[PDB]
């Protein structure tokens, strides 16, 4: 219900900023503060959505109606060519939206946490994830390292490609009613 | 930092590799090799967390409810006793817990140490005086005494 | 001559459970205790990464069986016969068939990352590259046919091709020329009524639907765990660290964590084993696209119910609906 | 088995040889359970891979009775082209066959037409395309052109 | 002209264990504590269904 | 009494079914829907004492 006991802290003010240890009333979660529009009948104030997690409370000081999203975690992926061919940069996935990479890369909010890593110039929202030290070109030879929705990564000019592939290679027959092609030779 | 090791036929170590230095060298510590094929490969961390929210309810923050409740004199009886409701005050713990005024005490669920930290919605107090083996007899179960 | 559909799923979803988030992921007291057991996390994303390695080399079995992306032809109708089925381009502004698109809705971006830990990671072949290669399956299939699928592919013109298509079964080539017009008018009608059945009658729904609700049904399984108790004190884990003080939590949380690597463990095993059942049934799909649609199938009630011509693939979400 | 479980040690004979069978049932008891559930997960593990294999053991047991036993007219089932003969090669833990296929490769384009017009009803061919090279028709299969004179035999009505 | 049988199994038992009944079937109060492991029971029931 | 319960867009419970009514309701809480296609579903009780 709303709170009686208090062990009293200092409480801070809410921001929209994402990653925030929150700590309501009873809630000692971490995640994205973000409000919304969610309806709250007013004798209820934690809001869950398909299973055990708190999706959404209502904020005991001002009565403000917030989702939360969690912490925007995934999976780390790297590409690499030949380490015997190049030791020349793994290029990565975030499978996460790109631009809260970005503001966590350049910031210390990751954790991998990789050091020597000044890395990126370069960022996608390809849904499967986001390269980050992957070249965009717009050339399009043939899957050679499989990335999720299209787009396959390569070593070519020696950095490393990213790029929707070409399936196999563009041809064109002609139908006609009169022209069957036979063949003279084979191998 | 997490780090891996490459010892020989002597038994001497060749070669290192910081599994944090880079993630060329995040992946040897990963497939546990230095001479990697080609490919794409795993490793599932992310998002430490810059700050904090504790913005927790109490917009009238009073003191000390508890401090009349046990001190009290008139306690009734074991068939009788009574619950007293704590109404929108902070209750600041510890000041009953730290200083050893209680022959037994005895959480459940909860904690006494964060027992500070959560909020709850309303909390009771049921106040009456027992035997002291019954002290141990007023808990979850213990059915068959008469406390 | 009656077509008929034959739906075969040949992928699913690639799910990929963050372990380390799925179990206790807020918490950072009990994924120092989760690492005491091991490789139960790293093998576990491991051996469901290794599913979703192989439902991409499943949907490349099946439908990059051609080489060469031959293009889509302009005249389509190839001697009576009508080939709504070849992805039209000013009328529909996506790339995809009529059958096709009637396909995509008869079943059932910026990213969202619930609490719990699932996903789904996209395919490496899209709706729209696999719907680019059963346009050129067709017009392969429509244009030239045989070479194609040995090698590189020779035009023959479509009445020629069908009636060499009579000739396999026995019946001669006579036959086709002097009922050409009834054959193509059966033709044209068998398709008009595929465009009538799978409107309504929900089957080529049926074989795929039932691989889409079994992975949905598993993963409601999956997230449901995190909601049972395990004998802890709740299901909840940051109420069991806050609360405990790390001395009793120990006990409690172990609990939870051993309730939860085994409901990963059963998760990651059937999925295991419906990878099994899919990977059966993409390597059917991958020689029935071989040889139905390649070539022509003396093997009979393999690719169709009676002596079979040929054969169309059409791109189903995670699955092949062969004509 | 380096893996804790929950024990004091991964190492088993230092929880028998300093916790005195009392407490060391407390304590192998995690290190057993965690020792079955990785026995019993390598083994559900093994069981699927072995159903992969046999999968593709029972694909090359018809790949050898069929490629190179026999011959397949079953199109991309042993070869990319056209099938002539396939031989097994002793692989270790499996069988590389060595496919040999057709491929037609060199064509032209030829004019043709189905049924010629001779003396009123038209002549199908009996397996053949009717081929037109400059200024003669002729007959052929349709994967190698052997152009021959078109006879009666060659056609039907 | 020979023939010869070629045996193909096509089908097995449709065993369908009761979940309950088997943990602990008298029992109630362990069909309680069974309660808590959510659905490892009718998902185990479901899967050899 | 099991007890099931649909929300709403708005978060206002719209329809609830009974588990214990009849065995059609007794479906629609196993199923989680309230709108069954066709066919043969499950639920393991039996004999009370
Ligand atoms: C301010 C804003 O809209 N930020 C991002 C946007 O850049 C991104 O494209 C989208 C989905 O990825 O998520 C949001
Ligand atoms: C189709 O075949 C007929 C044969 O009578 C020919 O005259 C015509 O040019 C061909 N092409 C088209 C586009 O009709
Ligand atoms: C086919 O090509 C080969 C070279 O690849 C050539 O030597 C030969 O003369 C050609 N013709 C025939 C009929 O084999
Ligand atoms: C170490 O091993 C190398 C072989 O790699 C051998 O040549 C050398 O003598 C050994 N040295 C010692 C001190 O054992
Ligand atoms: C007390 O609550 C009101 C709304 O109920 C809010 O506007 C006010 O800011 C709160 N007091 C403090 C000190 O935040
Ligand atoms: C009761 O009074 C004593 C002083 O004699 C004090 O130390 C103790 O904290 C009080 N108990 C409470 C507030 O529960
Ligand atoms: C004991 O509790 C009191 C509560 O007033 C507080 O000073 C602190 O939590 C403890 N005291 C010391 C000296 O640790
Ligand atoms: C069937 O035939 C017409 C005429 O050849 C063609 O335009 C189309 O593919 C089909 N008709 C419709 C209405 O789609
Ligand atoms: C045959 O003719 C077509 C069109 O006239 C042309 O595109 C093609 O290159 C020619 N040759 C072959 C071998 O198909
Ligand atoms: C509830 O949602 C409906 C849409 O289903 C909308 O029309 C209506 O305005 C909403 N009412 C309230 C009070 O939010």
């Amino acid at each position: 219900a709303p709170a009686t006991v208090c062990g009293p802290k200092l409480s801070t003010d809410l921001i929209k900023n994402q990653c925030v240890n929150f700590n309501f009333n009873g809630l000692t979660g971490t995640g994205v503060l973000t409000p919304s529009s969610k309806r709250f009948q007013p004798f209820q104030q934690f809001g869950r959505d398909v299973s055990d997690f708190t999706d959404s409370v209502r904020d005991p000081k001002t009565s403000e109606i917030l989702d939360i999203s969690p912490c925007s975690f995934g999976g780390v992926s790297v590409i690499t060519p030949g380490t015997n061919a190049s030791s020349e940069v793994a290029v990565l996935y975030q499978d996460v939206n790109c631009t809260d990479v970005s503001t966590a890369i350049h910031a210390d909010q990751l954790t991998p946490a990789w050091r020597i890593y000044s890395t990126g110039n370069n960022v996608f929202q390809t849904q499967a994830g986001c390269l980050i030290g992957a070249e965009h070109v717009d050339t399009s030879y043939e899957c050679d390292i499989p990335i999720g929705a299209g787009i396959c990564a390569s070593y070519h000019t020696k950095s490393i490609v990213a790029y929707t592939m070409s399936l196999g290679a563009d041809s064109s027959i002609a139908y006609s009613n009169n022209t069957i092609a036979i063949p003279t030779n084979f191998s | 930092t997490t780090f891996m090791l490459k010892y020989d036929e002597n038994g001497t170590i060749t070669d290192a590799v910081d599994c944090s230095q880079n993630p060329l060298a995040e992946l040897k510590c990963s497939v546990k090799s230095f001479e990697i094929d080609k490919g794409i490969y795993q490793t599932s961390n992310f998002r430490v967390v810059p700050s904090g929210d504790v913005v927790r309810f109490p917009n009238i923050t009073n003191l000390c409810p508890f401090g009349e409740v046990f001190n009290a004199t008139k306690f009734p009886s074991v068939y009788a006793w009574e619950r007293k409701k704590i109404s929108n005050c902070v209750a600041d713990y510890s000041v009953l817990y730290n200083s050893t005024f209680f022959s037994t005490f005895k959480c459940y669920g909860v904690s006494a140490t964060k027992l500070n930290d959560l909020c709850f919605s309303n909390v009771y107090a049921d106040s009456f005086v027992v035997k002291g083996d019954d002290v141990r007899q007023i808990a979850p179960g213990q059915t068959g005494v008469i406390a | 001559i009656s077509i008929t559909t034959e739906v075969m799923p040949v992928s699913m979803a690639k799910t990929s459970v963050d372990c380390n988030m799925y179990i206790c992921g807020d918490s950072t007291e009990c994924a120092n205790l989760l690492l005491q057991y091991g490789s139960f996390c790293t093998q576990l994303n491991r051996a469901l990464s290794g599913i979703a390695a192989e439902q991409d080399r499943n949907t490349r079995e099946v439908f990059a069986q051609v080489k060469q992306m031959y293009k889509t032809p302009t005249l389509k109708y190839f001697g009576g016969f009508n080939f709504s089925q070849i992805l039209p381009d000013p009328l529909k502004p996506t790339k995809r068939s009529f059958i096709e698109d009637l396909l995509f809705n008869k079943v059932t971006l910026i990213c969202a990352q619930k609490f719990n830990g699932l996903t789904v990671l996209p395919p490496l072949l899209t709706d729209d590259m696999i719907a680019a290669y059963t346009a050129a399956l067709v017009s392969g299939t429509a244009t030239a046919g045989w070479t194609f699928g040995a090698g590189a592919a020779l035009q023959i013109p479509f009445a020629m091709q069908m009636a060499y298509r009579f000739n396999g079964i026995g019946v001669t080539q006579n036959v086709l020329y002097e009922n050409q017009k009834q054959i193509a008018n059966q033709f044209n009608k068998a398709i008009s009524q595929i465009q009538e059945s799978l409107t309504t009658t929900s089957t080529a729904l049926g074989k795929l639907q039932d691989v889409v609700n079994q992975n949905a049904q598993a993963l409601n399984t999956l997230v449901k765990q995190l909601s049972s108790n395990f004998g802890a004190i709740s299901s909840v884990l940051n109420d069991i660290l806050s609360r405990l003080d790390k001395v009793e939590a120990e006990v409690q949380i172990d609990r939870l964590i051993t309730g939860r690597l085994q409901s990963l463990q059963t998760y990651v095993t059937q999925q295991l084993i419906r990878a099994a059942e899919i990977r059966a049934s993409a390597n059917l799909a991958a020689t029935k696209m071989s040889e139905c649609v390649l070539g022509q199938s003396k093997r009979v009630d393999f690719c169709g119910k009676g002596y079979h011509l040929m054969s169309f693939p059409q791109a189903a979400p995670h699955g092949v609906v062969f004509l | 088995l380096s893996s804790n479980f929950g024990a004091i040690s991964s190492v088993l004979n230092d929880i028998l040889s300093r916790l005195d069978k009392v407490e060391a049932e407390v304590q192998i008891d995690r290190l057993i359970t965690g020792r079955l559930q990785s026995l019993q997960t390598y083994v559900t593990q093994q069981l699927i891979r072995a159903a992969e294999i046999r999968a593709s053991a029972n694909l090359a047991a018809t790949k050898m009775s069929e490629c190179v036993l026999g011959q397949s007219k079953r199109v991309d089932f042993c070869g990319k082209g056209y099938h002539l003969m396939s031989f097994p090669q002793a692989a270790p833990h499996g069988v590389v066959f060595l496919h040999v296929t057709y491929v037609p490769s060199q064509e032209r384009n030829f004019t043709t037409a189905p049924a010629i017009c001779h003396e009123g009803k038209a002549y199908f061919p009996r397996e053949g395309v009717f081929v037109f090279n400059g200024t003669s028709w002729f007959i052929t299969q349709r994967n190698f052109f052997s152009p021959q004179i078109i006879t009666t035999d060659n056609t039907f009505v």
